[PDB]
């Protein structure tokens, strides 16, 4: 039994960060009471197609209903260049600019 | 263009199922969450349900949780909403409806079909009953008189009356249907005419009720009070 | 669950009258709030959303504006298109709450209401029910008092009213107050009135008739 996607809003708490492997990570927060539902986070190469690119690494992106106002991390695995951090669906959605060196 | 086309007109006893369908062309309809919108006297518009592109997430209204269900099939670029244990209160215009953006939730509708009206009721099939409003020194002011049909317990909707077979239309007002308390239909279709015309004019009412194949022709004869 | 309220839930307005309308929320919804236009018989159509961008195709006479959980929409200037029922809705989350929806009727001058009132047919008594239909023609505005009155006895809880929309040619309305009475009741009685109070009379109209003498 799967949850379906959170309709809520997202804000980004701080700006996203880079690690050690490489990757992105992003505070968000959920104005939500709609849990449990399913994070919708991906990476895009531009806001207009929003085409997928990269991979969402966290396994468990789920709000729950104890979520509240507590703050969760997402981390993906960028392309290199730029792209785009996309988290949630529809209307709401967030998005931020990454640029991932090398090549 | 956009088109949305809902499933005929239905009518179901209480307790009873029913399955709409949409037909939807001139647009992805893979990449778009839909949804099922209703518009009655028991909820007014009131979103119901929707479904997203790949049917993973579905949303209900907390009234028809475990009695509705939504679902789509994407070869055939169809909506279908499923529903069982119907009461009185469902009964509403059911309308198809668009997500404006594509992958989404259902947050914004910019493309509806032009809807399904569905009644749930216990009530009998039932021709009306025709009375005449006759005129009289009561319904009559500066030589105009006013005469009238009262078309009385009838089920379902609609009803039409013309007057004289359509000949006479200026003056003529048919009041809206009112639900009575037992569950039947009622209205009034009333005209103003020259009260001198009461003595060498025959005015009929035509009152036809499409839903049992029936009709009334009721004259209304002038009252020398 | 986040309620959704409008105010009015009606109101008369000109060509070129400037129209506002607001939308309320209980608790807020940040700025996830839309609107929509609906004529009789038609589904609704978008007309703006996150509360102040204009939906494409849409003229720029209209406008929103709010926050949080207080909203409206504006006309400008009215034009004869716009005449129709308006709903907000929000989607700060689902569920999609759709407002009771205002509708923007035509204004003109006040307007006196004709009374005509009908005793029951004797087909119908002779099936054991008395109607008695009290006829309100071509009035504006809509609000009227209808007082049914059975031997002075002011009636209460056994009569329907029934408005029709307003006239293509001349924006008035139309009533009718129907009376409904068993045989017996209306065999018990003699005088039945239907007395008429509207703000394009002078006083109140009233129709009586003694039951039996037509």
């Amino acid at each position: 039994v799967s949850y379906s996607l959170c309709t809520a809003a997202f804000t980004f708490t701080k700006i996203p960060a880079e690690t050690l492997h490489g990757t992105v990570t992003v505070e968000v927060q959920y104005a939500g009471t709609d849990g449990p539902c399913k994070v919708p986070a991906q990476m895009a190469v531009d806001m207009q197609t929003l085409t997928p690119v990269g991979r969402l690494i966290t396994a468990n992106p789920v709000i729950t209903e104890s979520t509240e106002n507590s703050k969760m991390m997402l981390e993906l695995d960028p392309p290199f260049g730029d792209s785009y951090i996309v988290i949630g669906v529809g209307e709401k959605k967030i998005t931020h600019h990454w640029h991932r060196s090398g090549s | 263009e956009v088109q949305l086309v809902q499933s005929g007109r239905g009518l179901v006893r209480p307790g009873g199922s029913l399955r709409l369908s949409c037909a939807a062309s001139g647009f992805t309809f893979s990449n778009y969450a839909m949804s099922w919108v209703r518009q009655g006297p028991g909820m007014g518009l009131e979103w119901v349900s929707t479904i997203t592109a790949d049917s993973d997430s579905k949303y209900y209204v907390d009234s028809v949780k475990g009695r509705f269900t939504i679902s789509r099939d994407n070869s055939k670029d169809t909506l279908f909403l499923h529903m069982t244990s119907l009461r009185a209160e469902d009964t509403a215009v059911y309308y198809c409806a668009k997500d404006r953006l594509s992958r989404g939730v259902g947050e914004l509708y910019d493309s509806w079909g032009q809807g399904t009206l569905v009644t749930v009721s216990s009530a009998s099939f039932k021709g009306p009953s025709v009375f005449p409003l006759a005129p009289s020194s009561k319904s009559t002011s500066g030589g105009t008189a006013a005469l009238g049909c009262l078309v009385k317990d009838y089920f379902p909707e609609p009803v039409t009356v013309s007057w004289n077979s359509g000949a006479l239309t200026s003056g003529v007002h048919t009041f809206p249907a009112v639900l009575q308390s037992s569950g039947l239909y009622s209205l009034s279709s009333v005209v103003t005419v020259p009260s001198s015309s009461l003595g060498t004019q025959t005015y009929i009412c035509n009152v036809n009720h499409k839903p049992s194949n029936t009709k009334v022709d009721k004259k209304v004869e002038p009252k020398s009070c | 669950d986040i309620v959704m309220t409008q105010s009015p839930s009606t109101l008369s307005a000109s060509v070129g009258d400037r129209v506002t309308i607001t939308c309320r929320a209980s608790q807020s919804i940040d700025v996830w709030l839309a609107w929509y236009q609906q004529k009789p018989g038609k589904a609704p159509k978008l007309l703006m959303y996150k509360t102040s961008t204009l939906q494409t195709g849409v003229p720029s006479r209209f406008s929103g504006s709010g926050s949080g959980t207080e909203f409206t929409l504006t006309i400008s200037s009215l034009q004869t298109d716009d005449f129709a029922t308006y709903y907000c809705q929000k989607y700060d989350s689902y569920p999609w709450t759709f407002g009771p929806g205002t509708k923007v009727e035509i204004k003109r001058t006040a307007a006196a209401p004709s009374v005509f009132i009908f005793p029951p047919s004797d087909e119908q008594l002779k099936s054991g029910t008395a109607s008695v239909v009290c006829l309100l023609n071509n009035f504006y505005p809509r609000e009227a008092k209808v007082q049914w009155k059975v031997d002075n006895a002011l009636q209460s809880g056994n009569s329907q009213e029934s408005v029709t929309e307003q006239d293509s040619k001349d924006s008035t309305y139309s009533l009718s107050s129907t009376l409904t009475l068993s045989k017996a009741d209306y065999e018990k009685h003699k005088v039945y009135a239907c007395e008429v109070t509207h703000q394009g009379l002078s006083s109140p109209v009233t129709k009586s008739f003694n039951r039996g003498e037509c």
